[PDB]
């Protein structure tokens, strides 16, 4: 009943006989999920919760920094101060859930009011020793499997009247997204290696996207509600950039952020990128190219990172874009409703 | 997005006095800056309440509701610039503030172009304000009974350190040729310190 | 804790240009900049925010496409690119941190003024308004001119105006004083031209 701010644990079903590098990292840092998940319901209670402000995602900060240090070494490392030239040895890539856990003397707070903000109080309060397994996915504009609402899309904004405040969307319903690399032989030959693709069925996505649209104009009543393009940044978030199989894929998703979307399948132009810009540490790394054959990740869409156009309004139109490049923020999406 | 409101638009005091500002905001987190002449603004006073460190005692701020007021205990010197009040990424329109000085009435001079600029081929007529207080003055040109706009262009100075008194000048350009068709060139000029507008012209053609 | 930023820039019209602050004695990357452009005797005007950790920038419509935030974190310095200079781009463009999420702006630079205009250097040609009197500077590029009476004799009742910018892209400007009306020179020096006149009232 008392806030408190201590190091916790991490709990997985790393396998010790396996070669995957989350596992290699799991197996040795994190101890084998509880088998019965002990959770208490307080009957008649109420408890401020802040997700902008807990230590717990900067927690996870730090650990998924030092997971992509095991799994994804750069071939060269450029920052501000420092140069590094090292082997960059390619890795099986698959994130596995991280339960996340009190140690002794402290217990988690988990809010079960099906459509809470994130921010002040809720009426209904739970205590269990770990939170539920959340994949450490790094991504941007689009949220990749996640957990997702149970009754309705949630809004969560530290501030929607700043402009400069991300809002992460929680949705009620999965859009399957597949991002493939097609095969074809080798590097040598004169196929393009790093010419990649998605595909998302238009009419799931732009219903969805009519729903959030739905759930936004309830928090801005009398205006449209208007999805465009990335105004800019780094190619990380003006592109659906994540990584798939230990490869960087640049998804580009002019066709996703659109007012009218159409009914059939979405094309999304992507690119593997070896040059990327550091989310874990402000700086450039460089990464061996592809490797060969078909790569492909089925995910699912569970939310978003959205960011409102300020200024005048010209048409009584509010335009949301979409951004990310803040990793905290995508912790923050699954470990809103835990507080310690 | 939000809506703000700044009254009064300009203001004066002299050393020693209250001074009190307003600005309104639907939206919350108002701050107010000073923005001396011809420098970046200065922070004052976060959240409309909160004082930041440097600041003196003499600035303090009380809002109530949708309204936030800016009040000095004892005006100095230094002080004498305008106040904005902004929220996010909106400033406010803002209020300038002037050492207070006793009502005066501008002096009209009126020059009409000399003879070698009008070789040149342009032509140009100046009208002239003088130790006028306060700022707030309006003029407009009339070339034969036809009010002109778009062709006229004005320049002030900064208050007098002495004199306390500000003066104007609007400059009409007109190609020669045009010049030649009008006979008649007024500068008409409205101020507070006149009772009734006040009119200076040449009635020339040369 | 200081932003630094470029010097006065001069740019044709439908032309490009870049202003530059550089922060230090503060971590670059946990402060918003946004970004502030104040025409001559105006209120002050929204350009953008940009997020130096994650790059995001962020801009208002009246400007889209326009104007382009950017950062430097290995020296950490920010850039803003405005393109297709109007006329109305003539200014004093400021960039200031973002220190709260009350959105104080704590830490300013001290303005970069732009200056738009078909390029010239050009002395100022002199005419003369008889009467007070006075002298009439015009078509001269660029500031400072310097205008006094009889040589620095006539040192009260001189009113030398603010330079103002014209249509053709040149400073025009006049300087006069009052005069006994019972009684009956200038001296303006140019220094970016070598022109010195004193020019005579009659
Ligand atoms: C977001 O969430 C989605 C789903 O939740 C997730 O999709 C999952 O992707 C993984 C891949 O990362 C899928 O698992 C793979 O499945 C393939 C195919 O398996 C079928 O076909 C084979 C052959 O017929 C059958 O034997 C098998 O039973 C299945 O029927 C497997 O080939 C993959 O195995 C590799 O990875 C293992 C480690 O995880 C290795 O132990 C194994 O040896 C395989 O590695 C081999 O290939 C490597 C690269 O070629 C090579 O380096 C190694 O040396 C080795 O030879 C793998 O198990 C999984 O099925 C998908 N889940 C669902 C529900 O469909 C996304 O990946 C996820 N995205 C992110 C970013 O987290
Ligand atoms: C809390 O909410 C869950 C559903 O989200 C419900 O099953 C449970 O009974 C609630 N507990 C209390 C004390 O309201
Ligand atoms: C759930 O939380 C929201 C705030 O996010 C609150 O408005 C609502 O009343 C709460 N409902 C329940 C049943 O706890
Ligand atoms: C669209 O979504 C529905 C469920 O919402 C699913 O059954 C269907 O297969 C999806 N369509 C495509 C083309 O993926
Ligand atoms: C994204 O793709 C669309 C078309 O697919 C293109 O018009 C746009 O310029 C692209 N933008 C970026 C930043 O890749
Ligand atoms: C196709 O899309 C349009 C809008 O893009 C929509 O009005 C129409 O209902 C869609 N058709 C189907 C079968 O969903
Ligand atoms: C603010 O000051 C004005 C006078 O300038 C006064 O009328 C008003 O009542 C004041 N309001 C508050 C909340 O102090």
């Amino acid at each position: 009943w008392k806030e408190a701010k201590t190091t916790l644990f991490c709990a997985s079903d790393a396998k010790a006989y396996e070669k995957e590098c989350h596992n290699v990292w799991a197996t040795h840092a994190c101890v084998p999920t509880d088998p019965n998940p002990q959770e208490v319901v307080l009957e008649q209670v109420t408890e401020n919760f802040n997700m902008w402000k807990n230590d717990m995602v900067d927690q996870m900060q730090e650990d998924v920094i030092s997971i992509w240090d095991q799994c994804l070494k750069p071939c060269v490392k450029l920052t501000n101060t420092s140069t590094l030239t090292q082997a960059c040895p390619k890795v099986t890539f698959d994130p596995i859930p991280i339960h996340y856990c009190a140690p002794a003397g402290y217990a988690i707070l988990k809010c079960n009011n099906k459509t809470f903000n994130g921010k002040g109080p809720c009426n209904n309060v739970s205590t269990v020793q770990c939170t539920h397994g959340i994949k450490p996915v790094v991504s941007t504009q689009l949220l990749l499997n996640g957990s997702l609402a149970e009754e309705e899309i949630v809004i969560r904004s530290k501030n929607l009247r700043d402009n400069a405040k991300i809002i992460i969307v929680q949705l009620q319903k999965s859009v399957e997204i597949v991002c493939t690399r097609p095969n074809n032989g080798g590097s040598g030959s004169g196929g393009d290696i790093r010419q990649a693709y998605c595909q998302i069925s238009g009419r799931n996505w732009s219903e969805a996207v009519n729903q959030v649209k739905k759930k936004l104009k309830e928090h801005f009543p009398h205006k449209n509600i208007s999805f465009q393009s990335s105004s800019g940044g780094d190619l990380e978030i003006t592109t659906h950039s994540f990584n798939c199989g230990g490869e960087f894929f640049y998804c580009n998703t002019s066709g996703l952020f659109q007012d009218t979307i159409s009914n059939a399948t979405i094309m999304l132009p992507c690119r593997i990128k070896q040059i990327i810009n550091m989310w874990q540490e402000v700086g450039k790394a460089i990464y061996a190219p592809p490797i060969k054959g078909q790569i492909t990740c089925k995910s699912d869409i569970t939310g978003l990172l959205l960011l409102r156009d300020g200024g005048d309004t010209t048409d009584n139109t509010e335009i949301f874009r979409p951004s990310g490049g803040d990793m905290r923020d995508n912790w923050r999406s699954e470990l809103y409703k835990y507080k310690v | 997005d939000i809506q703000m409101t700044q009254s009064p638009s300009s203001l004066s005091a002299s050393v020693g006095d209250k001074v009190t500002i307003t600005c309104q905001t639907s939206a919350g987190y108002l701050n107010w800056y000073q923005q001396r002449r011809g420098r970046a603004p200065k922070l004052l006073m976060y959240d409309g309440s909160r004082l930041v460190t440097g600041v003196p005692s003499r600035f303090s701020g009380r809002r109530w509701g949708t309204q936030y007021n800016l009040t000095i205990g004892s005006l100095q010197p230094e002080d004498i610039a305008t106040y904005y009040c902004q929220v996010y990424e909106f400033f406010g329109p803002g209020t300038r503030l002037d050492l207070k000085r006793t009502v005066a009435a501008p002096s009209v001079f009126i020059f009409p172009p000399s003879d070698e600029q009008l070789k040149s081929g342009t032509a140009s007529v100046v009208c002239l304000l003088n130790n006028f207080y306060p700022r707030e003055a309006k003029v407009q040109w009339k070339v034969d009974n036809a009010l002109q706009s778009g062709n006229s262009q004005e320049s002030v100075t900064e208050q007098d350190s002495k004199d306390s008194t500000y003066s104007l000048s609007s400059t009409l350009t007109l190609s020669k040729a045009d010049y030649e068709k009008h006979k008649v060139y007024a500068c008409e000029v409205t101020h507070q310190g006149l009772s009734s507008p006040v009119t200076k012209s040449f009635n020339r053609g040369e | 804790v200081q932003l630094v930023q470029s010097g006065t820039a001069v740019k044709r019209p439908g032309a490009s240009v870049r202003v530059s602050c550089q922060a230090s004695g503060y971590t670059f990357t946990d402060y918003f900049i946004y970004w502030w452009r104040q025409a001559p005797g105006q209120g002050l005007e929204w350009l953008g925010w940009i997020n130096p950790l994650t790059s995001q920038p962020s801009y208002p419509s009246r400007f889209q496409g326009r104007l382009t935030l950017t950062r430097d974190t290995f020296d950490e310095m920010l850039y803003m690119d405005l393109r297709g200079l109007r006329s109305d781009d003539t200014g004093i463009y400021f960039c200031a941190r973002r220190h709260s999420d009350y959105c104080d702006f704590d830490i300013w630079g001290s303005g970069t003024q732009i200056i738009v205009s078909s390029a010239s250097t050009k002395g100022p040609s002199v005419f003369p308004l008889a009467p007070a009197l006075g002298c009439l500077v015009k078509d001269y590029f660029p500031e400072p001119v310097t205008v006094s009476w009889n040589s620095g004799a006539l040192t009260s009742g001189v009113h030398t105006f603010p330079a103002v910018l014209q249509s053709s892209g040149l400073y025009s400007l006049s300087s006069v004083v009052t005069v006994p009306s019972s009684s009956l020179i200038c001296n303006v020096n140019h220094k970016p031209s070598n022109t010195k006149v004193d020019k005579r009232v009659e």
